[PDB]
């Protein structure tokens, strides 16, 4: 069974623009006081993201493509954004895939999925805060997980963003591949400038036509019987094929990048791989 | 398996057989499917026919070895193939769309034993694994030995070396890596493979 | 040929396979004989026997 909405409001693409936001670690080797150039996948420096928020009569879970790998950021405080879903069409003729948070266990599983138009979480403020339905129905499939049983508070309104959870999702050879970063805020507007690396976290075996993803949220159902929204806010971005050059330190952790296209101070300070020019005139590559 | 099986197609890519005894793996994968006979020269990386692209395709930078063998008298019932498609598969891709709306694009074959030789059924085992800097958990059939220092020795911490070996205390890893790397592409200051003594 | 043929032999020389889709060929000829199965393999360029 899945809800019923005539009141929701069509979604505004506000324009938010990253700076120095979304590196991941691309090889699983110890380096220290290292510094190489790498051609792959990134999110490019300065570009500008999409912004998606509940606020009142307006969620926002459109189909969005998948064209290359995407970077997602989620600044909330009551736990609104529980997971996503990747696959093509995103209904039963074809498969997809499920990350999901359910507040009791993670689960990852792929099947037969037949979406409803709004798939929401429903928790009553009431009646000791329990959970709802997602979608309509799914058969036969040949993959799960479910992971260990944990209890997730699921209401909590602070004023401030207090949390700000990143991920960066790509797709390759049939694997999903997972990069997680958290970092702790106090925000109220938008997206905060700044720079943190993300871990490999998942490497998950697919084999699916991944070309379009949709998010699952969280709404509240009042004790009269009405919805009511919650504040959060989510931003996505597209990786593009960029030369980028990384910088190690001791321990072993990512600390400084530059994207090789941005400026022409950029293309300086990659042509002679160094972070810091002397006064002179220099040649640059391309 | 030497007294029991008989592989007729026995193909590694990125690692010579005979050396697979020695050696540790950290992802291990194992793909099963069953085709016919004159097929299994398509599961390679580069190549072409109806299994390579609507079927089951291999990725460009493969590693792994592939195994097939005869299996006639044991399979008997009917079986499905892609015949064709709009485009080409992905690596490692599945496709499980038993028909389209307007025509179907699943084609049979029969398999019973008086089939000629050609057309017979074979089943195809595929594996797949890669090398990193952390633990493997799929190990050949190797035992330790007496750990000596302070002459020229050949360690086999899952990689071949011969140096002269000391004691490090002044060492700073991760939990994850075993030999960590140098400037110039080096290894240096190996980790016992079950303790966490740095050599 | 698809659904119709099962080629036990196909092999290419100057050429990989799955690039003859986006190629164009100036002068193409066909040449066919009947052998043995186990003559195959002398249908290769510098090979010996009958
Ligand atoms: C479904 C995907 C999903 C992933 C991949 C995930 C990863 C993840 N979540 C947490 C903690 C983690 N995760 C959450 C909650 C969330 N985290 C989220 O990414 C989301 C969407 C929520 C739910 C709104 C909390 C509240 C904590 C802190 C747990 C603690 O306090 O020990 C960790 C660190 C564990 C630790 O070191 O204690 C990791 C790797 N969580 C997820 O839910
Ligand atoms: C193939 O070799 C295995 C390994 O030796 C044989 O299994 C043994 O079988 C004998 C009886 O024939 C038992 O006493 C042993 O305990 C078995 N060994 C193990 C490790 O289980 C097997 O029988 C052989 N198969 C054939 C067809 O000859
Ligand atoms: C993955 O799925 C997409 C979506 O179905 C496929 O793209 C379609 O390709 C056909 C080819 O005839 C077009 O008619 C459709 O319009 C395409 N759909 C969209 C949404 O663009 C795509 O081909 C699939 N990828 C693979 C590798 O099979
Ligand atoms: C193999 O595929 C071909 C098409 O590539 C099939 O030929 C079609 O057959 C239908 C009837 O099933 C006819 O109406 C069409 O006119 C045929 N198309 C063409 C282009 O000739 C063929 O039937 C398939 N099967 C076999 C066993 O050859
Ligand atoms: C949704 O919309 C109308 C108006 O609220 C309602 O009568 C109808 O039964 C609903 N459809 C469902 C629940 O499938
Ligand atoms: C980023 O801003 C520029 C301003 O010229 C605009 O043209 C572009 O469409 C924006 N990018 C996206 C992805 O919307
Ligand atoms: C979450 O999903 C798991 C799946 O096994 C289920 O057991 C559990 O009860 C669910 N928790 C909820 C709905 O709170
Ligand atoms: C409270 O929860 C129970 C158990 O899910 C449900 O049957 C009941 O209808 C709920 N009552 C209200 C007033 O929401
Ligand atoms: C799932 O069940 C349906 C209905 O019985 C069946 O047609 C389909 O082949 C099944 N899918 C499989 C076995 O992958
Ligand atoms: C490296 O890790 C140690 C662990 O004690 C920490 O004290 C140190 O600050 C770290 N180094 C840097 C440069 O942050
Ligand atoms: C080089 O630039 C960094 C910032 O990238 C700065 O902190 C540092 O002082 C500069 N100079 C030297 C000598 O490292
Ligand atoms: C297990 O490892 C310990 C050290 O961690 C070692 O002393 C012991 O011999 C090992 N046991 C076997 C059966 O290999």
């Amino acid at each position: 069974t899945c809800l019923n909405f005539t009141n929701l409001a069509a979604p505004a693409y506000n324009i938010a623009s990253s700076s120095r936001r979304g590196v991941y670690y691309p090889d699983d080797i110890f380096r220290s006081d290292f510094l190489h150039l790498v051609n792959d996948y990134f999110l490019p420096f300065g570009s500008n993201v999409t912004q998606f928020f509940t606020q009142g009569t307006n969620i926002d879970n459109p189909t969005l493509p998948f064209r290359d790998g995407v970077y997602f950021a989620a600044t909330e405080k009551s736990n609104i954004v529980r997971g996503w879903i990747f696959g093509s069409t995103l209904d039963s003729t074809s498969q997809s895939a499920i990350i999901l948070n359910n507040s009791t266990n993670l689960i990852v599983r792929v099947c037969n999925f037949e979406l409803c138009k709004v798939p929401l979480f429903v928790v009553f403020k009431s009646n000791n805060s329990q959970l709802s339905h997602l979608f309509s129905d799914s058969f036969n499939c040949t993959f799960e997980y479910v992971s260990r049983a944990f209890s997730l508070d699921i209401r909590e309104q602070s004023g401030n963003f207090v949390d700000l959870r990143e991920f960066v999702f790509r797709n390759r050879n049939g694997f999903l591949h997972i990069y997680e970063g958290y970092e702790a805020i106090s925000i109220v507007r938008g997206l905060p400038a700044g720079f943190n690396v993300l871990k490999p976290l998942l490497k998950i075996p697919f084999g699916l036509n991944v070309t379009s993803f949709k998010t699952f949220l969280a709404v509240y159902r009042v004790a009269a019987g009405s919805i009511s929204v919650a504040s959060s806010a989510y931003y996505v971005g597209y990786l593009k094929p960029l030369t980028f050059m990384l910088s190690y330190d001791l321990n072993g952790t990512i600390k400084n990048a530059v994207d090789c296209s941005q400026d022409p101070l950029a293309e300086l300070k990659c042509t002679i791989k160094n972070f810091n020019v002397s006064k002179g005139i220099y040649q640059t590559s391309n | 398996l030497y007294n029991s099986t008989l592989f007729s197609t026995f193909k590694c890519y990125g690692v010579s057989p005979s050396k697979l005894i020695d050696l540790c793996f950290t992802s291990v994968y194992a793909d099963t499917f069953l085709i016919r006979f004159s097929e299994v020269r398509q599961v390679a990386p580069g190549e072409t026919g109806v299994i390579a692209d609507y079927n089951y395709r291999l990725p460009d930078d493969f590693t792994g070895c592939v195994i097939a063998w005869n299996t006639a008298n044991q399979d008997v019932g009917s079986y499905f193939y892609r015949s064709h498609r709009s485009t080409k598969l992905k690596p490692f891709e599945r496709d499980l769309s038993s028909d389209e709306n307007g025509v179907r694009t699943l084609s049979t074959y029969d398999f019973n034993p008086n089939v000629p030789l050609d057309y017979q059924a074979t089943r195809v085992v595929v594996l797949s694994f890669e090398l990193l800097n952390a633990p493997a958990t799929v190990c050949g059939p190797k035992l330790s030995t007496e750990l000596v220092k302070n002459q020229c020795v050949n360690f086999n911490f899952n990689g071949l070396k011969g140096t002269g070996v000391l004691t490090s205390s002044s060492k700073r890893f991760q939990s994850f890596q075993q030999f960590g790397r140098d400037a110039s592409d080096f290894t240096d200051s190996v980790r016992d493979p079950q303790t966490l003594e740095i050599l």
